[PDB]
RNA sequence: UUCAUCUAGACAGCCGGACGGUGGCCAUGGAAGUCGGAAUCCGCUAAGGAGUGUGUAACAACUCACCGGCCGAAUGAACUA
RNA sequence: GCAGUCAAGCGUUCAUAGCGACAUUGCUUUUUGAUUCUUCGAUGUCGGCUCUUCCUAUCAUACCGAAGCAGAAUUCGGUAA
């Protein structure tokens, strides 16, 4: 739709960064990218991000930068920037969040089920400040989540405090999905961030989790 | 214990009653032969016609009148029900779109015979039969309009209760989203589980209790009734108001446990509004919860119909409480037995 | 339907609606009430300004109602200006005179009623005063042939109507009543619009001419001759210095004193 | 972190609709009267009705913003009359009027460009 | 547009093979031994690696075009039915009043004799087909076991089993107590 | 036969994601996108149109798409006989 | 009875200059100031008893299926003489 977009944007960085995220969201996404003035992240694509730099030896303009376009082949993306490194290395390892992530991964904590009346708040919270579950989320239990319930005059309950999910067990398609239900987070968002690239310098430093 | 309703069969209003569409077809349909001759084979579609006219004639135009009563019956209150569904509009749009098509039958009949005349021509048959279709179609078109809203709270009737103002009843009402999980349900067994019930937040919890040999037992409409009729240009409230109206025994509900600081100041001058309306109706005050009540607001609103100060012909409260199995046997009996040394003593 | 729209945010403030056919004409008199005329055949009083709600419904005429007209058509479609060309300094100097050259039109009796004139197909004519009643004050009758169109004059006191018989006819106002035809039209005559001197009033014919004719004096003042085709529309100013027509011969003629 | 409502206006009798929960320790009361005083300047906004509580400390932390402080700034103490009400009898009003406001609005830190809430007076205030 | 062939890349473990001639596959399995007839498709098929399959299907513009793919389901079926096996874990999920289901014996069939269902005094002998294994409740309340070697001998019994207890007036909202299958789970846990 | 899309990841089946100012105005009987009317404004982006469900008396929960990851081979809908 | 939307043909060439069928969706009760005998006071006055056989546009009984199917009662459709 769009076809070009990364050449609107060539001749005006020297400082390209590239990032490394991994469980991607949004509303915990633009906490840095909108408080800095010059800093577009690009997160989705993978080779549309070398479109002004070049993925081969003759589709490119700069020195050393097309054996960086082939490890670009992940959950990674670029960052519109042009500022220090130092300036910005240490920014990354200032912010945390905790989440409920994805699914189909060893988590730690361990949560509890309570045992009768269903509610929607959290295990650490005291029934005695939880809400009750309304007369609308049925079907979707007792296929979805396969948990064996039992409706009480109206009142949809249970029968036995199963526990299904805990410190390191991976499940399927209803892990992070059990979580959402009632509201606790599973595990921690942590900014790791890959290497970088200068145009000035033509050379490249692997930083973090890419240090080989 | 009942009134007028819930005896009339389903109707079918326009969608369901595309009957006339198929029997047009047939009809337009036909295209016999005749036996014996085959040059007297013009005489036989005169019994064609006599037969389409008796179907509609039957048709529909009788069983609409029926399970109702009429716009001036006995009580206003067995039609303010209807009020808070079709409206005195939809009302007399009962009666009303009653004689509507109603006389439509009429029109009916007449252009039946009518035609009627002639029995030569199957073909002309055919003509008249795809008029009288036609003349069916106008009609039911907005009839099933104002058809559909029929259908609609036709099976309405099902949930909304009946009483009966010609015996003894007792009202009683309380407020929800306070505390009548243990406490109003303590009386009756009323749940709910598939008939929903919009207006206030909960459903119709009505109580019934059966000592002795009496019959003491009334709904409770809450939202309308706590409020002023001039405050709701419609709705139910009215619906709560009207509601009152009818009763024997009113029985007032309070509560000084404090929930959420939630005192009464405003709705004190509001008791006058109906106490002249009460030649022949008992009162009493029910409050829940009465031990936490804190002396702040108890030197206030005591000067209301729990001392004699102000609106009190002078009756018997009680202070106590249901939801700790008080006595509560002797609350539900001490609200009733003025009634029987009254209406009941004297009539 | 008649949409009423702000013009500021092109907002639609309301829609009125009710009317059966097409509806073909509309003026907002100085009360803050839309009177309409329809295909139809009906005639309609709206509270406008207001509601945007139907009050009256007249049925009187027996075809479609193509053109009104109101006692104060022509200083409400002034406003304030007049042939002095005085524009106020402020906004509700404005206003405020605009209402004062509309008191003075619309008063009858010295009280504001403001007058309404419908034309139809049926060559009839009705006059009402809806403000004072339902009933129309009378029933205009004598065109041989359609009133395409009806003016009344600025100051409200006379009503000239250009009628397709080859005649423009004069009314009295207030009345209805028929003063005279004036003849001297050979063809069908289209449209008529007042001058803001409230003397004379302009027509376009069929016939290709423009006439002026001083309606007091019910004597043709001008004719003017030069369109080599029918002229459709003619309007004359507010400031009172030139007439204008537009036609099928296609070219503008502005004519001066 | 929890918010609830009863009856339009903090007395009534006992038709509230308050269920469970009771915020700051046990039996509120009080809680509920300092959102009273928590509205600035006067009521009128009441529709999709919050109340913001701390960990054990009944404060107010409620801000409209361009929800409250709009209807007052078209110089007239009460609210919308029909529709479309813009201003009281004008079209145009001095941007300056609201630009002060805009200013403050900007706590939150997700958005970046200044001219957006200022250029919203056609598509918002005549609408 | 005609199909010459439209051969599938079929994985078939070792241990599990089958034997190919005309028409009829063999079910090779440790636990149960069973066979099935097919003779409504006409299917061939052909060994050139042991566990992949590639052969050749005709006719291409009508209804056949890939009847592989409808084979090859029936195929992991019989594969996956005799090692991992189909175990319909369905749960009774009713009220009204306690139902004494006793299960006897008889021929070998094993007929599901129901006393007192919901107020009815009918002996529903629902047939059993041989293959599959039937019992009770032990930890859970209202748990039976339908563990299975066969799709077309469980799966196809459980459906007549539901709908036996159709009803002209009421239906399914009267009462919760409607046999509905929470999860079509497998026999092996870890697979 | 006539045509979008079709090696800067087409078109399905899944997972993940689906964000603010702002609780936008008349009716509190209920109604924080989800029975009408007045209607289709900005900023931040790889992507986010005041909107076709389920219905506790209101959110988060479930159902989903211009644009992605994975999969890597043809093609989404409307006609003519 | 009249009046729209969709527009397949025709208009030497071309869907909307002039025209425009077969459906569906409204209003209204005037077959176009009703061309010389027309919209009417007129019920075809040819059937019944007993006995045999057959069909479906299926009122009832049996076996499925609607709906705010609570129970009970009532109404409708399809497959069967």
């Amino acid at each position: 739709r769009i076809f070009d977009e990364v050449r609107e944007a060539l001749d005006t960085y020297r400082y390209v960064w590239v990032l490394h995220l991994d469980d991607v969201r949004t509303p915990v996404l633009q906490e840095i990218r909108t408080s800095w003035a010059g800093s577009k992240l690009i997160m989705g694509k993978r080779k549309v991000l070398q479109k002004a730099l070049g993925e081969k030896r003759e589709e490119e303009y700069k020195e050393n930068l097309y054996q960086l376009s082939k490890l670009c082949s992940g959950v990674t993306g670029l960052l519109f920037t042009d500022e220090d490194v130092n300036t910005v290395k240490e920014y990354f390892k200032s912010y945390v969040r905790s989440d409920y992530s994805r699914p189909n991964t060893k988590a730690p904590l361990t949560f509890t089920i309570p045992e009768g009346i269903v509610y929607s708040r959290g295990g650490q919270i005291p029934a005695e400040e939880d809400v009750p579950m309304i007369h609308s989320l049925e079907p979707t239990m007792r296929n979805k989540f396969e948990i064996p319930t039992k409706i009480k005059a109206g009142k949809i309950t249970i029968d036995s405090p199963y526990l299904v999910c805990t410190e390191g067990e991976k499940l399927d398609v209803r892990q992070a999905l059990i979580l959402k239900q009632f509201g606790i987070a599973a595990s921690e968002f942590k900014v790791k961030v890959s290497a970088y690239y200068d145009n000035d310098s033509s050379t490249v430093e692997s930083t973090n989790i890419n240090m080989e | 214990m009942q009134l007028s309703w819930k005896d009339i069969p389903t109707v079918a209003p326009a969608n369901d009653l595309l009957d006339i569409v198929l029997n047009r077809t047939q009809r337009k349909t036909p295209t016999v032969i005749r036996p014996g001759f085959k040059i007297t084979r013009i005489r036989a579609f005169y019994m064609r016609k006599v037969k389409y006219t008796g179907e509609g004639f039957v048709e529909k135009f009788e069983d609409i009148l029926k399970g109702f009563p009429n716009i001036n019956d006995v009580h206003p209150f067995h039609r303010d029900l209807m009020d808070t569904l079709y409206e005195k509009n939809h009302y007399k749009i009962s009666l009303a779109a009653i004689s509507r098509a109603k006389s439509l039958v009429e029109q009916v009949a007449r252009d039946y015979v009518r035609l009627l005349k002639f029995g030569q021509s199957l073909f002309q048959c055919k003509q008249l039969k795809r008029a009288a279709l036609g003349r069916m179609a106008t009609i039911v078109k907005k009839l099933r309009d104002p058809l559909a809203y029929l259908e609609q709270v036709r099976q309405h009737i099902g949930r909304l209760p009946s009483i009966d103002p010609n015996t003894r009843t007792l009202l009683i009402c309380g407020y929800p989203n306070v505390g009548k999980s243990s406490f109003l349900r303590c009386i009756t067994k009323s749940d709910v589980d598939v008939q929903p019930y919009a207006f206030t937040t909960k459903s119709l919890y009505v109580g019934h209790f059966d000592y002795k040999y009496l019959r003491f037992q009334a709904i409770d409409t809450p939202g309308i009734l706590d409020r002023p009729t001039e405050e709701m240009n419609n709705i139910e409230m009215q619906s709560i108001y009207a509601i009152a109206h009818l009763r024997s025994c009113v029985l007032y509900f309070m509560d000084l446990s404090e929930q959420c600081g939630f005192t009464i100041e405003a709705q004190v001058k509001l008791f006058h509004s109906i106490k002249p309306l009460f030649a022949n109706k008992s009162v009493m005050v029910v409050i829940n919860k009465t031990d936490i009540i804190r002396p702040e607001d108890l030197d206030e609103e005591r000067a209301q119909l729990l001392e004699s100060v102000k609106e009190v012909p002078g009756v018997e409260i009680m202070t106590s409480s249901c939801q700790l199995e008080e006595n509560v046997m002797e609350v539900r009996n001490k609200a009733c037995e003025k009634l029987l040394a009254s209406r009941i003593e004297n009539k | 339907t008649i949409k009423i729209w702000d013009t500021v945010s092109r907002v639609c403030q309301y829609t009125m609606s009710g009317h059966t056919n097409s509806v073909s004409c509309v003026k907002w008199g100085g009360q803050g009430l839309l009177y309409s005329g329809s295909h139809d055949r009906t005639v309609r009083v709206w509270d406008i300004n207001s509601q945007g709600r139907c009050i009256n419904i007249l049925k009187s005429h027996a075809h479609w109602v193509n053109h009104l007209s109101l006692s104060t058509d022509y200083a409400l479609r002034i406003g304030a200006f007049d042939h002095t060309g005085k524009k106020p300094s402020t906004p509700e100097e404005a206003q405020k005179k605009a209402l004062e050259n509309y008191e003075k039109i619309c008063k009858k009796n010295g009280n504001s009623e403001e007058m309404m004139v419908t034309a139809s197909d049926d060559y009839t004519m009705f006059l009402w005063n809806p403000l004072k009643s339902t009933k129309p004050i009378a029933r205009m009758t004598g065109h041989q042939k359609l009133v395409n169109h009806v003016a009344f004059s600025p100051d409200g006191r006379y009503i000239v109507s250009a009628s397709f018989d080859n005649s423009i006819k004069l009314w009295d106002g207030r009345d209805g009543k028929f003063i005279s035809t004036f003849r001297g039209h050979v063809a069908s005559v289209y449209q008529v619009a007042w001058s803001s001197d409230c003397r004379l009033l302009v027509s376009c014919s069929k016939d290709t001419t423009l006439k002026v004719w001083d309606v007091r004096t019910r004597k043709l003042s001008v004719d003017l001759p030069g369109h080599k085709d029918e002229v459709y529309t003619v309007d004359w100013s507010v400031d009172g210095k030139r007439v204008c027509s537009g036609g099928k011969d296609k070219m503008v003629r502005l004519w001066t004193h | 972190y929890l918010y609830l409502r009863a009856v339009g206006g903090e007395v009534g009798a006992s038709a509230a609709l308050a269920p469970k929960i009771g915020p700051l320790g046990l039996s509120p009361k009080k809680v509920g009267e300092d959102i009273a005083k928590a509205t600035k300047e006067f009521k009128g906004i009441k529709v999709t009705v919050q109340l913001k509580i701390q960990n054990r400390q009944a404060a107010a932390s409620v801000v409209p913003s361009a929800s409250s402080l709009v209807i007052t700034a078209l110089k007239e103490p009460p609210r919308d009359r029909k529709k479309d009400k813009n201003v009281k009898h004008s079209g145009n009003i001095q941007l300056d009027e609201i630009i002060e406001i805009a200013r403050q609005m900007r706590d939150k830190s997700f958005g970046r460009t200044l001219a957006s809430v200022t250029k919203e007076i056609l598509g918002t205030a005549q609408s | 547009m005609k199909y010459i062939q439209t051969e599938q890349q079929i994985e078939v473990p070792e241990g599990v093979t089958v034997s190919i001639k005309s028409r009829i596959v063999k079910v090779v399995g440790p636990r149960g031994t069973l066979t099935k007839n097919l003779k409504h498709i006409d299917v061939t098929f052909t060994k050139v690696n042991n566990q992949l399959i590639k052969v050749a299907v005709h006719n291409g513009g009508r209804k056949h075009v890939a009847a592989l793919r409808t084979v090859k389901s029936l195929v992991d079926n019989m594969i996956t039915g005799v090692t991992k096996g189909y175990k319909y874990k369905m749960r009774y999920v009713y009220a009204h009043f306690p139902i004494n289901v006793n299960i006897v014996e008889k021929d070998g069939a094993k007929f599901i004799e129901v006393r007192n269902f919901l107020g009815d005094k009918k002996i529903r002998n629902v047939p059993v087909r041989d293959g599959v294994t039937i019992e009770f409740s032990t930890n859970v309340k209202d748990e039976i076991v339908l563990s299975g070697n066969s799709v077309e001998d469980v799966s196809q019994n459980a459906a007549d089993l539901q709908q036996i207890c159709r009803v002209r007036n009421k239906d399914i909202r009267k009462f919760l107590d409607g046999i509905y299958v929470s999860h079509k789970g497998f026999i092996t846990e870890d697979l």
